[PDB]
Formats: structure tokens, C-alpha cells, sequence
């Protein structure tokens, strides 16, 4: 899928850790801000996860026509 | 108008004040000082010609001297003696005056106006409350000679444009912009109140060549002047039309996301304000959000969309994904030289030499849902308006399926909660006692105190009810100004639940009548309230009052407060409110 | 354990951007872990799962060093 | 001693200082004011006060005692007052708490009446008993008090170190504290009273440079191993901190950084080994939470890397040890600092610029400075104790090129970074750094890989290019001269140019071309360091394996030159109220280490006359010969 060729492969590291928050450190040293309820379940500190962003070229078209008949029916029903 | 309404405070040694200004020019931020005039403060001098200025200061010599006054487009402060005008910047080394004394008149001139507007504007939620006691105040749609004053903020407006930014936000907004800043909060008001349209739309539409993304100012002016067709197809025009300035050969991400953001936020507003119609209004919400997921705006219209909605599994958590102004304040007139004072007294009815002092309920003053500020306060009426269709157990239920794959409440929510807590303890504690007296009193200020807890809740009539019994034992600003805001309520509920029946035609005049009456005899007596206490100048009263004039004719208005009040008085009404409606509202009627 | 979020982008630059769920999730991303033609308005697919083998690696090798120091270094 | 050496500021209506201090009480929120001394003395008649530091606040009975010698030289001796027999009527003292927020004042007075009382928060003038009249919570009034007073006394030269100690109060009296107590040992106080407010430590706050204050991170621990590293009291801080590890186990880090102070490397490591890598230690047990578990297992690995770095120097280890520290506090400066000094030393310019541009910095937090409790008419007495030349007092009246530079006005987190930006720089050169920069950083605006400078980085690289443009317009306007045929305010600014550009031998000649012309402080104090920095060098490079004797010459002269420095910026600070310096003791150290202490003094009776031997045996030599134990 043209989506894999692009896709986006990191390892992280997760560090000081809350309720709400995990704070992941890579080895390029961007620090991140990421919901722990997010993150799997054993998922615990001083672990190891990767993350695998890929894009969505579907669910954008989705949401263009999604967008396009909202507005059309606003323009539709009220004003002309 | 002489002597009278004019405080000063006692001068320690001659000069106290201007040093005191020229010292603490260091640490001036968004809107500024107030006018000072040596002591005494102002506001709504007009200020865009020094001759006028002379006439303001020939005036106020004839009856019975350094004014300074202040611009933030560029932090400096103009002082006039009576003919010594000269400036003092931020460094606070002085300086001298002689097109560029015409734009700092101007931009001097536009920045008192946004001030003077904005303090009554930022204050509404507390009733127009004046901390200051020396502060004298014009209204500012009064003030010209030889320059009807809105007009000439028109006129003089796309000359400050796009320096707008300089003075920032309104609290409940995170990330200012060329679009939303007071200047346009200013401009779209000023507008609002003297229907002054069709100069707007030439000067707007002017100012659209150069500068394309001032469209938005020129829906919200449009909505503000009772056209939702235009403003509804400029929108579509906006934000699917090739055409358009969001569709660019240079795209910024950000700095077009934003006017995109605000173009849906006005989009979904007026989808909910106006027209019901929760789903169109979510649909659009969201993608608001998603444009601008830092902004206070797009949240809190989401999570009221979810209310109407009927779901509040989603209001909650898009209640806690809300963000919160934390440091950022609302507008408040603050003091130059803190610290036996002057108290003249107009009238040309009520006054107690002593105020308060009397015990109240420890668990009755003490609750902290009172004063509550910026976006709290605002979420924490979403809090209420859930808690009256659920309930608190309900709520808990509610609650606890999602807060401690849960996550963390952002604990000024659990604040909230608290809080909530309280109130509804205060309100079921009062109402137990109230109900098992009522078979077979309670100080004003008590009434005030549960009147507002009630508003707080939903609980509308309750409070009013209240704020009525509060209002025979004593005068109370408070009470009045609630009461007044209630009849508006009500006013507007019952009009526009007559068009959607229920009540019926009768009913619906007599009504109206009542509740126009009730709304005239609030006014006059705030109005004289704020006579008492130097200001001439009340959004709020301008609006209830404008509302009985769409009712009824003006002089049929003016006639009902001649006969049910004195002569002066109802000279003073002319004057400070509706001198404005019959002349500065362009001929609306 | 496979972690499937959906996150719709937001106002985007050079070096951050904010991500959306539909659950009201928003985080700060940085821009150069997303995939080079990825706009604004755009829908990533964000898929997390936990490494078992790198963190043996890992602990193996912090073992290592603290032992290493606790030689050159003590005793 | 005596009738000099003592301050003071007259006051138009008399009460003036202790009524602005009591409406003062609520915006302190510090580690606290300096202790206020307020005076009525007599023959209407005038009142006076001054700020003073390093009083023993132990007990009220040694307050008593001190005013009563303040009270005693008055007597003795008639007051000069400027050109009159004075004694004091009234003797107020005013000290701080700051573990409580609370000041307790105590009176003495000629009629003898002698009152104690305390003000709060509110300004609530409670009254203080005498031990019922419970009773261990009003020694403890006192107990917190004096280490509150302590910990006010070492901070506040602590965190000035890198300035040398400048105070800028004028009208305040330091003592030496250590050498303070009446019938009891000051520091052998502090280590008794160590646990009673161990707990209450972190409401003391932190320096600037930590960011999240901990039991075991604050200004009481520093306190606490600063004491112990300046004495040398080994066996009774390991006796406390050993009791006081069972109730708290997290304490073992104070030990650790005890036995580093007190050099046992062997032991220190073993104690590391043992918390990082044993299922006994207090970090495995799964009870105690795991982000406070985080916290102290970040500070382990920080000082394991800080040692492995700032000495016995493995940078590579240092290295791998600082990254998980780093991964267990991301939010920290110190380890983003350590990883930052550790990839310079590694050669590694743009991962430095990573993780320096990563350095979390200090905001809105302020390094402890002494306050004035008061918003021209003033007495500053001329001390004729000990005199040397430079005495004579001038108006140094005024190139704004040089005085107009930012980075000298440079901050905290800010200063300490730009020390690594001069770091890279001397390496990489100006143009070089420029490049790497822009390979990484997002350049200028009107693609991706590239991330966003933090702008105090920006504004660091502005102010580095200033500094390399007038320090090489300096040195080629003396290049220029070059002896075909200079002021020393220019002097000190450059050498200050030089000193933080990383040009040490320019900036310390600078400074002594300075010293020849005039007297400046800080010309003697830059001297100073930089003699103790060639001592170090000179020393360890002989540890890494210069000729024995070059060596040896090399050490002797450097002392000899140490010594006389230590001599005249202790005179400056006598001549200035100043009895007490950290720096000046520690210099003197390495000297009495190398040669006998019988030996410096003697080597000081012979360049120096006796006064200023005797000043010089009081303010640092006494401490150094009995009050440590045994070392030397």
C-alpha cells in the first residue's frame, strides 16, 4: 500500500510516567507528551514500544465529502 | 452635570499623580490606565482633536488642570496641561509635541474608545461592577463635536487595523488574531448599537481589497445587524469557493487554519444560538476543533452541542479536553497611586450610610462558585446546565465509568465538582427550610447570595423569586440587575416560543406588557444607581430599554416613565439612554 | 496489544503538530515521525505496540555497564 | 572586631526597620531576609539599624550573649559617629524561619526587661514563652530558627560563586559561621538537628538549577553536605544519616554525596552499586510508588555520571549512565546538561546542539539574593584593623562597546549553557558551527528533518557573536601595538570577554595587567581561580602520568601567589563588613595541603604585617587548624 512505502517507523522509550501522561524519549532526543491510556496495557516505565505512523488517504475523502454535503446542506436550508 | 459626579481624592503634595503614572508606565499591559485628570479619573472624553479636547476642558472650567491619556497600538501616554502636550513612553523619559500627530490623536482616540467599550463589555457577567470608586464615566457615544463618534471610528478604523493584535484577546480567547482581538470586539459592538451598517459595509468592504481575510468581521457584523442570508452565503462563499482566501497559491498552515477556525466557529454558533438544529452544528464543531484543538472556543461549543445533544458520556470528556485560561485576565480599571476621599452627591430614595457589616451563613458566602473567573466560570455553567438533566447521582454514574482504559480528570473539573457539591448543598438546605416555613425573615444579602447559587444551578424563577423578595427590604444593584436580566429571559422565551403556541395571543400582549413595564422600572432605577455613582454609561440598560421601544414607540416609551417618574428624571433617561436610541441608532424604527 | 489510534491533523509546522482523536485526545507531536506529504487535514494511523526483545537487549546491556563501573570503580 | 567593621543606618522616626519588616512579612516567601539588628543608644537621641549573618540562633541565651558584646564595644570605646560616648539603650534582633514562615525577634534591653516574640504571615504578633511558661516544640522554635539561619548563611554564598560572593547590601555584617558558637559546636548542631527538619527540607525550595525539588534535592541538603565537606565531619553525619535510614531510606543518597565530599570514590561506588542493582534496595520494592522511585533513580544515575564525568573520567560510561538518567527524568536540567558536556567531550557538535537546544531552562526562578526590608544619609566605617594598600578610596568615574554586552548580565540555566556554546565554538570554530547549525536548525523564514531552536539559543548565539567580535577587536588592537610603544575597568570587562569565551591565559593576564594598574576584586578573584585551575591542571595531568621539578616550582609559586591573592581579597572583605568566603578558605586549603600550615603562616608573617596576619588567622586560617578535625 503506497501508505507502507511512507509509513514511518520509530522506537521510544517510556519514561517519568502519570495517570495522564507518559513522557517517551527517542534516541534523537525528542521528547514527547503522550496519553498513557493510549499506550498498551503491560506498558509499565523504563519500557520499549515502537510506533508505526502510517497515513490514511481513504478517510480523507471521507471527510471531504463528509464536509462538502454538511456545507452544501447549511447552504441548502438556511441563506441562498 | 456639575460638581456633582465629580470625586477627587486629596492631593498629599500637588504633583502626587503624574509621577506615580511617568514611574509605573513600566508595567502597563493590554488596554491600560484610564484617562487621569488632575485626581480624578475618566472616561469617554472624546479624544480624536486636541480642539475638542480644549472644548471638553472649556466646559469643565466654565462650570467650576493635566489629563493623560493612553494608546497600546505604541506604548506612550499623552499628557495635556492647560498649552504643554507631551509624552511619556515606556522608558519613562518625557518627551515633546508639535501626518503623524493626526495618527497618534487617532490611535490614542481609538484605544480610549476600545477601552471604554471593552470595560463594559468584559464586565457583563458581573453586572457592569465598577471596583474603582473615583472613576467618572461619559458614555462614549455622546462625546462629539462635529464628529458623530462611531462614524468617525469607522472612518478611522482600517488605519489601526493590523495593529490590532497589539491589544490582544478577551480572556476566553487563547491564540488572538488579525480577526479576533478587542479592537473587532469594539468594532462589531459599536456597530451592533447604533445599527450604523451601511458606512460598516463600505468601509469593510474597502478594507477587503487589501486585506481579504476581514471578510469574517464582515459576517459578524452582518449577524449583528439581523441579516443571517448574507452572512450564510458569504460563509459558504468563504469556506468552499475556489475563490476564496483560504484557497491560496501561498498557504500558510497555521495563520489560514485559524481564520478557517474561526469562520466554522461563527458557522456553528449560529447553528446553535439561533436555529436549533444540534446536528448540522456538531458536524461542523468538530471539524472546528480539529482546526484549532488549543482554542478555549471550539471546545465549549462542542461540549454545549453534546448537552442538546443529550449525551453527556461525550460533554464530559470534551469538558476535561477543554483548555483553561491560566494566565491571561479579564479587563478591570486598576489604580495608578494606591492608598478620606470626595463623594458628591447628583439627584439633582435609597442610601444607607453603612453597607453590610452584617454576619451572613458561614457555609452561604463561603462557597467559591461565587467569583469564579474566565473559562471556569464558563465550564462550570456547563457543569450545572449537565447536573439539570442528570442529576447527581446520575452524574456520578456518569462519571466514574470515565475518571479515576479510563483517564484523569484535569482536576479543575474535580474543583468543579466540589463545588457543584457545595452549591447544590447550599441550594437543598435552603429550600428544605424554605418549603417547611412557607406552612406557618432572611437579610437581603442572603437573598442575593441564593439567588445567584440558584442561577448558578438553572434554576431560574427560583432566583428570581428571590432576588424579588430581596428587593423589598432594601435596594440592592445586584438584585435588580438579575431581575432585569431574568425579564429579558423571559421576554425572549415567551416571543420566541410565540412563533414556533402554548400561550396564546392574550396572554403573549398582556405578558409583554407586564414585562415591559417590570423592565422600564428596572432600568431607571439602575440607571439612577449608576447616576449616584458617576456613570452615565450601561450596555445592558441600553438593550433592555431598546427592547421596550421595538414593543412599543418611543415616545410612548419616553410618555409611560414622564407619568410613572419625576421630570428630571425623566430628562436624566432621555439623556444617558434613550437621547442615544432616538438620534445615535440611525433612525432604526 | 496492538494499539490502533486514529489522529487527525491539525495546525501544522516545521517542527510541531497536534494531533486529534476522536475519543478528545490531543497531543503534541513533533512533525518529522509523520510521513512527508501529511498536510494539514489529513488522517494518520498511529499503531503502537511494545517491544519485548529490545528491552532484554537494553537490560543486558545496562547490566553490563553497571557492572563494568562497579569494577574499574570500587572493590 | 570591635567598633568598625559594624554598619549602620540612621532612621528619621525610631522603630522604622522593625515596623517595615512587620509589614513585610507576608511577600517574603523565600529562603528568607537577612536577620535585622535595630539600635537605641544614648548619652534627643538617634536610632540606627543594620543587617547582620551568621549569628548562632541555637539558643536566645547566645543572642544574648552576642548582644551583649555589641552592647560591650560600644561601652569600651567612645563612637566616632564621623567626629561621642554612646551606650545602647535598646538591642532588638530579628531572624527568620522560613521551614514555618514565621520571625521571631528578640529584645534586650538596658532596663533589662528581655522579651521574645513572633510575627506570622499575617503580621499576628503571637507571644514566646520560655520553655512552659509543649516544651520540645518551643526549642524547636529555636532548633528551626537556627538551621533556617544556616542555611541562609552558606546558600547565599553557594549560589553567588559564580560571581565571587558579590553582595551588593552594603550595610550587612557577615561572620564566619562555623566559628560562631558559644559553648557549642555549630556544625556538630547542624548534623544533630539534621533530622528533626530533614522532612520539612524541600518547602525550602531549590536552586535554579533544579527543577524539580526533592527530599533529597534542596537547599538543606546542600546546607547539610557543604558543612560536612568544609569540616571534614565524617563520623557523625554517617552516624545520623545511618540511623536516619531506616525510617527513611531514600536518604542514602545524601550519604553518598557525603562520602563523595569526604572522598571515599570506593565506598560512594560500592553504595551506588548496591541502590542501583540489588533486589534489596529501596528502589525494587513495588509498595512505594513508581514516579518518586523515578525521581531518586534519576539523582543516583546524575551523580553516578557527574562522577564518572567531572573526574576518574570515562566518557563513554559517563555517557551511557547520563542517557538513562535522561530517560528517567526528561524534564531536568542536570541531566540534559550532563549528556550535553558529555557529547562535547565526545566530539559530538550536532548531537550537543540536540541536546543542548533539549536542555529544559529555569523560569521565573531567582538564585538567593540579600534583600533590603526598607526602601542618602547613611555611617560606613573605615576598619583600621588590618590595612593594606589600595585602601585609598577614588570616584572611578565614566568604551560602551564593552559594558553594553548582554552575556554578561546572562542568568542561571542560560549562563551554564553558554559556557557549552563557548564549548563547541573553540572547537568547531564560529563559521564551522554556523554550518552545523544550519544543517539541523530552521534557518530563516520569507525542510523537514531540520527542528525548531528554542530561541534563548538563538539569542545565545547572537550574544556569542558579539562576544567573539569585541573580544578580536581587542586583541588586534593590542596586536597591533605589539611594543612599538589601556584602563582597568576595560580590563576587568575583558578578561571577563575572554574568561567566558574559553581564553583562560589571556583573560587571567588581562586581569593582572589590572592588578598592576589598580585594585579590583574581581581581577584578584579571576586570578585566584584561575592559579587554583592551573594547580588542579598541573596536578592531574602528573595523576594522568611538565618535569617533577618543573612540577614542583610550579606548585610552590602558584601557592605563593594563592596565598598573597587570599591575603588582599580577605582585607577587601574586611574593609567591607565581610568576615566569611568560601572561596577564600577552599583556595588557602590546597596550599596548607601542599606545605605545612605552620608553614603558610609563616610564608604569610613574612610578605604581610601582624594585623593582617591576625585578621587572616581569624577569618580562615583559625577554622581550617581546629575547626575540622583531623584531616591535615
Amino acid at each position: 500500500d503506497p501508505e507502507f512505502m511512507s509509513s514511518v517507523d520509530v522506537l521510544l522509550t517510556v519514561g517519568k510516567l502519570d495517570a495522564s501522561l507518559a513522557l517517551l524519549t527517542t534516541q534523537d532526543h525528542h521528547v514527547i507528551e503522550f496519553p498513557t491510556v493510549l499506550l498498551p496495557e503491560n506498558v509499565k516505565a523504563g519500557s520499549i514500544i515502537k510506533m508505526q505512523v502510517s497515513q490514511n488517504l481513504e478517510e480523507e475523502k471521507k471527510q471531504r465529502n463528509h464536509f462538502k454535503s454538511i456545507q452544501a446542506k447549511i447552504l441548502e436550508k438556511y441563506g441562498t | 452635570l456639575s460638581q456633582t459626579s465629580i470625586p477627587e481624592v486629596k492631593e498629599d503634595v500637588i504633583g502626587y499623580a503624574l509621577h506615580q503614572r511617568r514611574a509605573r508606565v513600566g508595567q502597563f499591559q493590554d488596554l491600560g490606565p484610564p484617562d487621569l485628570i488632575t485626581f480624578f479619573y475618566c472616561m469617554g472624553i472624546d479624544t480624536s482633536d486636541p480642539t475638542s479636547i480644549t472644548i471638553f476642558a472649556k466646559k469643565i472650567t466654565d462650570l467650576f488642570i493635566s489629563i493623560s491619556s493612553w494608546n497600546a497600538f505604541r506604548k506612550y501616554d499623552v499628557n495635556i496641561i492647560v498649552v504643554q502636550t507631551y509624552i511619556i513612553n515606556s522608558d519613562g523619559e518625557q518627551s515633546q509635541l508639535p501626518l503623524n500627530v493626526n495618527m497618534i490623536w487617532a490611535e490614542t482616540f481609538m484605544s480610549g474608545i476600545v477601552r471604554d467599550i471593552m470595560i463594559m463589555k468584559d464586565n457583563r457577567a458581573d453586572g457592569e461592577s465598577q471596583n474603582l470608586v473615583e472613576t467618572l464615566i461619559f458614555n462614549p457615544f455622546t462625546s462629539g463635536e462635529l464628529e458623530d463618534v462611531a462614524n468617525n471610528f469607522i472612518k478611522l478604523f482600517p488605519l489601526v487595523y493590523e495593529k490590532g493584535v497589539y491589544l490582544d484577546a478577551p480572556t476566553h480567547v487563547l491564540n488572538p488574531s488579525l480577526t479576533n482581538n478587542y479592537l473587532v470586539e469594539t468594532l462589531v459592538e459599536i456597530v451592533r448599537l447604533t445599527k450604523s451598517l451601511e458606512a460598516c459595509r463600505k468601509m469593510l468592504k474597502k478594507l477587503i481589497e487589501i486585506h481579504p481575510e476581514a471578510v469574517i468581521i464582515l459576517i459578524r457584523v452582518y449577524f449583528a445587524c439581523d441579516l443571517e442570508i448574507d452572512a450564510v452565503d458569504l460563509i459558504n462563499e468563504q469556506l468552499n469557493s475556489p475563490s476564496s482566501f483560504l484557497a491560496d497559491d501561498s498557504k500558510t498552515s497555521h495563520i489560514q487554519l485559524i481564520f478557517k477556525s474561526e469562520l466554522l466557529s461563527i458557522q456553528s454558533e449560529f447553528l446553535l444560538d439561533v436555529k436549533r438544529d444540534y446536528k448540522l452544528a456538531k458536524e461542523v464543531a468538530m471539524e472546528a476543533v480539529n482546526c484549532a484543538p488549543n482554542e478555549f472556543k471550539t471546545w465549549y461549543l462542542l461540549t454545549r452541542i453534546y448537552i442538546k445533544l443529550n449525551d453527556m458520556s461525550n460533554a464530559l470528556l470534551s469538558l476535561n479536553a477543554c483548555p483553561m485560561s491560566q494566565v491571561k485576565e479579564k479587563y478591570v480599571l486598576r489604580r495608578i497611586a494606591p492608598i478620606n476621599l470626595h463623594l458628591p452627591l447628583p439627584l439633582d430614595n435609597p442610601m444607607d450610610v453603612q453597607l453590610e457589616q452584617k454576619s451572613a451563613d458561614p457555609n452561604l458566602v463561603n462557597l467559591s462558585a461565587s467569583s469564579l473567573k474566565s473559562t471556569f466560570q464558563l465550564a462550570y455553567k456547563l457543569l450545572t446546565e449537565i447536573v439539570q438533566i442528570t442529576g447527581w447521582e446520575q452524574l456520578l454514574k456518569y462519571r466514574s465509568k470515565i475518571f479515576v482504559s479510563k483517564r484523569l480528570c484535569e482536576r479543575w473539573l474535580d474543583n468543579l465538582f466540589m463545588l457543584l457539591y457545595e452549591d447544590l448543598k447550599t441550594y437543598t438546605d435552603w429550600q428544605s427550610e424554605q418549603l417547611y416555613f412557607d406552612a406557618q425573615h432572611k437579610l437581603t444579602v442572603e437573598w442575593e447570595l441564593f439567588g445567584l447559587c440558584a442561577k448558578r444551578l438553572g434554576h431560574l424563577p427560583e432566583a428570581a423569586k428571590a432576588f424579588q423578595i430581596g428587593l423589598s427590604q432594601r435596594f440592592s444593584p445586584v438584585c435588580a440587575k438579575n431581575l432585569l436580566q431574568f425579564y429579558i429571559d423571559e421576554h425572549k422565551r415567551i416571543r420566541r416560543d410565540s412563533v414556533s403556541s402554548e400561550l396564546t395571543s392574550s396572554q403573549i400582549l398582556s405578558s409583554i406588557n407586564d414585562i415591559d413595564s417590570s423592565i422600564i422600572d428596572l432600568v431607571v432605577k439602575i440607571c439612577c444607581w449608576n447616576h449616584r455613582w458617576y456613570i452615565e454609561f450601561s450596555i445592558i440598560l441600553i438593550d433592555a430599554l431598546s427592547v421596550a421601544v421595538q414593543d412599543m414607540g418611543i415616545t410612548k416609551v419616553h410618555n409611560e416613565i414622564a407619568s410613572r417618574f419625576s421630570d428630571p428624571v425623566a430628562q436624566l433617561i432621555d439623556d444617558n439612554i434613550l437621547n442615544f436610541l432616538k438620534n445615535f441608532t440611525n433612525d432604526t424604527f
